[PDB]
């Protein structure tokens, strides 16, 4: 927040009302720059950037060469800094024209709208599975069989 | 007034169930 | 510009029941065939909310209302009109409604979508004009008297041009325009939804969603508003410009938001079908517990309760234990500068408070503390110094300062936890004859270290 | 069903995703975080083994 | 002045505040803070004993350092919620019980 | 990234965002201030800082 | 009784009363004591449960 304010400082129980008189300071003091000071002294030029995130539609950010869009086979994919791996594929599910993506119960995102064509595009992790093997014990012979399930 | 019999009696009164505001102080419920 | 209008009657407001609406998509992420439990800004069901109508009834001395008061914004406003004839035209928003401050202004004045934040030096009662011709039959907007002047300001738009049918329209209310309006975090962020309907007063039971529309990057304080509208000039309004006019049948809802928490349902395609309030009464109450717009019979533990408490005290042992502290300062005689006399002060109750005040002291100033901070802290073997200079040593001494040989003998510390307390003697040292009976040094041979 | 909503919580980091604080920090900063939010995942999975 | 060399020895000038009982409020008592029901007592202290406890280290009883007067704690009534509903298909009404 | 090289700020360091990481991740509508202070304040200005 | 006996103890933080942490402390310094505190009575409670 910002203060412009110039009011005298009342921390006294005396109603200065704009006098300038005993226990009534002026808040708002000056500070004293010559060369010709200490170490400490030199004045300092501050500036502070601040961000936000996940609010809008990006607008401000680094020069990336974009690539094309490969689909069908799971890939890395960077949409926005929204990044994951998984098959991407034409959307049914309609987006309203505000809406940019969806998210499901676990508040995973399976759905992203395509900042260059304006289009949705489903995301769904890649095959993945478990693996059991199936032996009649080594002190019988060595063969096993592999059970993806 | 409670319609116990005779070892009905004797048995309550061999079991011992303040304790109970202690526990309270705490959202501790019964 | 300004034309303050005449003619008004007296009318108490008039209220009404808001049913379930307001209710507005929170965030903008895609979801279906789930129920989302969020506590946002939200317009609590079944609340008395302000009817503002303009008519004019007919009859000798008729009710002829021209509701365009101010109204405070608070944190958020849902703002629905109920309309057949385009009366309610736009918006002015603000804190002040003049030049000293910034004023958001959102006009429809039938050709473009104006949004402006001007600081306009506003008129009392701001409105834009209709003329209705009889020989053509046509209506035109004629009068645009919403600010005297536009100056210092930043941010404008304007959309496409557009011709707007003005036709003063017999029968009922059809159209229902409501709009939602938010200020968080210097964005101001509006929604808004358009549906046709068929009644004469009140609002509709059906129940519908809000889509945002736009968040602009504004940044202004918003406190109060005010509502615009199109007021109807003919040859069956005789007068001036104050008196004569007529003001076409219109009517608006306002209501106030507050912090909420709904659970929300979303429909196979997205968009919001129902709502349960979860602090409207237990059965509410009950749903939002166990997330379900169903239950089954039975006993629910739903919440817990406390008395709160109402107030609060403070006890501490009776104070006895009073200090020396005003006895070293009413001292009959003062010690020389050279010789300046240390006191301790320990085993006590520090008790500044009384003596800074009621003393009244010429120059007293202090760094690196407050006075009320002294009194909440602690301190260990208080020590109290004094001594008598002129009125020119008072600037030498002082923290972190030289100066003459007097200076010289009672050197701060550059750091050093304390403060001054000085004040005049005038009419306890003078002497008319002159006062030798104090010493001090004028020429040493070296400095002194402090204290 | 709890298990699956206990899965996206803070437990103290600064958001729930592992990507998202893999992209934006320096492995020598985002080691506590992610030591936070498993540390948290973990005491979930064993509450729901027993 | 200084510090962080010594117990401390002047500190505090302590304003008092009037008494209240038979309302819950937040109260202070030589530092011992809390919030409940002040009401009188029966248990007599010994001279030199400020303020009594439990079984379970729970304060339940303090001394009033300026009247020398033990008062009792008893905390803000709390319970649970409960709702009695005969289904949300029959009917619309519910009966709420607090414990 | 090439900015901050070549200015050759002398105070310099990024909370809760790495600065070699800058350049990739995307922002909406970043803000920035700007004033002058005393020497110490440099030294001063930070989160939770008093 | 054990469940009320586990209130005091430090678990690790400053003070175990959790208005005497934050009387005397900031807020960004205090706030690791009570996220202490909170993760000690928060195992005390779920022993008791199982
Ligand atoms: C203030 C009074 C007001 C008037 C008289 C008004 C009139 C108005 N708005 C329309 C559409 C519309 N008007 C808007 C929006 C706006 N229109 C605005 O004047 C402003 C300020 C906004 C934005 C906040 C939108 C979004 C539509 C399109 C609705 C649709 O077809 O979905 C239309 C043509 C379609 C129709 O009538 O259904 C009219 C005549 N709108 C108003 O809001
Ligand atoms: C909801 O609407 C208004 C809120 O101000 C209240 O209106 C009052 O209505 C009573 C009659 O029922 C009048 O006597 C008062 O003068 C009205 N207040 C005014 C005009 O300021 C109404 O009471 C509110 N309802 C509730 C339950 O608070
Ligand atoms: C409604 O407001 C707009 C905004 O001021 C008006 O558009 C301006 O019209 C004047 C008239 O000559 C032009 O000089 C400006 O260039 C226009 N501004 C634009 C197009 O941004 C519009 O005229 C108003 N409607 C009516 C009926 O006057
Ligand atoms: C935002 O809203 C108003 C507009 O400046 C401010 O409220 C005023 O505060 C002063 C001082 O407290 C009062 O004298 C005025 O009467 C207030 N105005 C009204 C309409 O009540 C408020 O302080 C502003 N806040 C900020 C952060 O800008
Ligand atoms: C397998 O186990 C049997 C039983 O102990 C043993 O006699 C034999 O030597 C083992 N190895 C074989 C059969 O190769
Ligand atoms: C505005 O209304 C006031 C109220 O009486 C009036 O004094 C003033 O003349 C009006 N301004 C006009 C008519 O321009
Ligand atoms: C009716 O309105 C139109 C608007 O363009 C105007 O040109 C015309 O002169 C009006 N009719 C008469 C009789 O003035
Ligand atoms: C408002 O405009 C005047 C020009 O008459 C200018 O002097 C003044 O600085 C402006 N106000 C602000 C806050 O910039
Ligand atoms: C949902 O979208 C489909 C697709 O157009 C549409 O046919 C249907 O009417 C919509 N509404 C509902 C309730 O299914
Ligand atoms: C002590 O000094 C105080 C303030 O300097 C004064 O108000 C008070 O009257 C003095 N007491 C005496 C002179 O006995
Ligand atoms: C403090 O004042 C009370 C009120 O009269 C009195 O009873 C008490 O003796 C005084 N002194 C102490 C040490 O409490
Ligand atoms: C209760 O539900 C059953 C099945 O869904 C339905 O047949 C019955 O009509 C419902 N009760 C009422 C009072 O509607
Ligand atoms: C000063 O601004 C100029 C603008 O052309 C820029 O080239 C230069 O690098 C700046 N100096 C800095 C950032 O130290």
């Amino acid at each position: 927040e910002r203060d412009i304010s110039t009011e005298i400082y009342q921390a006294g129980s005396t109603p200065c009302n704009g006098v300038e008189g005993f226990n009534c300071y002026f808040p708002l003091q000056s500070y004293g720059f010559q060369p010709t000071n200490g170490v400490g002294y030199q004045p300092y030029r501050v500036v502070v950037l601040s961000f936000e995130l996940l609010h809008a539609p990006a607008t401000v950010c680094g020069p990336k060469k974009s690539t094309n869009l490969v689909k069908n086979k799971c890939v890395n994919f960077n949409f926005n800094g929204l990044t994951g791996t998984g098959v991407l594929t034409e959307s049914n599910k309609k987006f309203l024209p505000f809406q940019q993506f969806g998210r499901d119960i676990a508040d995973t995102t399976d759905a992203v709208r395509d900042p260059q064509t304006l289009e949705i595009l489903d995301i769904t992790p890649c095959s993945f599975g478990g693996v059991s093997v199936i032996t009649p014990g080594t002190n019988t012979s060595n063969q096993v069989a592999v059970l993806y399930q | 007034p409670s319609k116990r019999s005779f070892i009905e009696d004797l048995l309550f009164n061999k079991v011992t169930l303040d304790l109970i505001c202690a526990q309270k102080f705490n959202g501790l419920t019964v | 510009q300004c034309v303050n209008l005449t003619t008004r009657t007296q009318l108490p407001p008039a209220y009404t029941n808001s049913f379930t609406r307001g209710v507005y998509y929170p965030d903008k992420v895609f979801r279906s065939s789930v129920l989302h439990s969020t506590q946002d800004l939200f317009l609590p069901f079944f609340s008395n909310v302000t009817w503002f109508h303009a008519i004019h009834v007919s009859g000798t001395n008729g009710t002829k209302r021209f509701d365009n008061p101010v109204l405070p914004f608070n944190d958020g406003v849902y703002f629905a009109s109920t309309e057949k004839s385009n009366i309610i035209r736009g918006w002015i928003f603000g804190t002040t409604l003049d030049s000293k401050t910034q004023s958001l202004l959102i006009v429809n004045n039938a050709t473009n979508v104006v949004i402006k934040v001007c600081e306009f030096q506003f008129c009392n009662d701001p409105f834009l004009g209709v003329y209705y011709h009889k020989n053509n039959k046509s209506w035109m907007e004629s009068e645009f008297r919403v600010y005297s002047s536009a100056n210092n300001c930043t941010f404008e738009y304007v959309s496409q041009p557009f011709l707007m049918d003005l036709e003063g329209k017999q029968g009922n209310f059809k159209n229902l325009r409501e709009f939602v309006f938010k200020n968080i975090d210097g964005y101001f962020k509006i929604y808004s939804k358009h549906t046709p309907i068929n009644l004469v007063r009140d609002l509709p039971q059906g129940f519908s969603a809000l889509e945002p529309l736009v968040d602009l990057p504004i940044g202004i304080n918003i406190t109060r508003f005010q509502t615009l509208l199109a007021l109807h000039r003919s040859y069956l309004t005789p007068g001036d410009s104050s008196s004569g006019w007529t003001a076409g049948a219109a009517a608006y809802y306002v209501g106030y938001l507050q912090p909420r928490t709904f659970l929300l349902k979303y429909n196979e395609n997205g968009t919001i079908t129902d709502a349960v309030d979860c602090a409207l009464d237990p059965l509410s109450e009950t749903k939002c517990t166990l997330k379900s717009f169903t239950v089954e019979k039975g006993i629910y533990q739903t919440s817990n309760f406390r008395v709160q408490p109402t107030e609060s005290i403070v006890r501490f042992p009776n104070i006895t234990n009073l200090c020396p502290f005003g006895e070293v300062f009413n001292a009959t005689r003062f010690a020389s500068v050279y010789a300046w006399n240390r006191k301790r002060i320990s085993n006590c109750v520090a008790d500044y408070s009384v003596l800074y005040n009621s003393a009244s002291f010429s120059t007293f100033k202090c760094y690196g503390v407050s006075p009320t901070k002294l009194n909440d802290l602690c301190f260990t073997n208080v020590y109290a110094d004094s001594f008598v200079i002129r009125g020119d040593e008072v600037r030498q001494i002082a923290p972190g300062q030289t100066g003459k040989i007097a200076d010289y003998n009672y050197k701060l510390p550059d750091d050093f936890t304390g403060c001054v307390i000085a004040w005049n003697s005038n009419n306890l040292d003078s002497k008319v004859g002159g006062n030798y009976n104090y010493l001090y040094r004028l020429f040493r041979k070296s400095n002194l270290k402090p204290f | 069903n709890t298990l699956v909503k206990q899965l996206s919580s803070n437990f103290g980091a600064i958001s729930s995703v592992l990507n998202d604080i893999l992209s934006r920090l320096d492995p020598p900063e985002a080691e506590v975080q992610i030591d936070r939010l498993i540390t948290g995942r973990l005491q979930s999975l064993q509450t729901y083994v027993t």
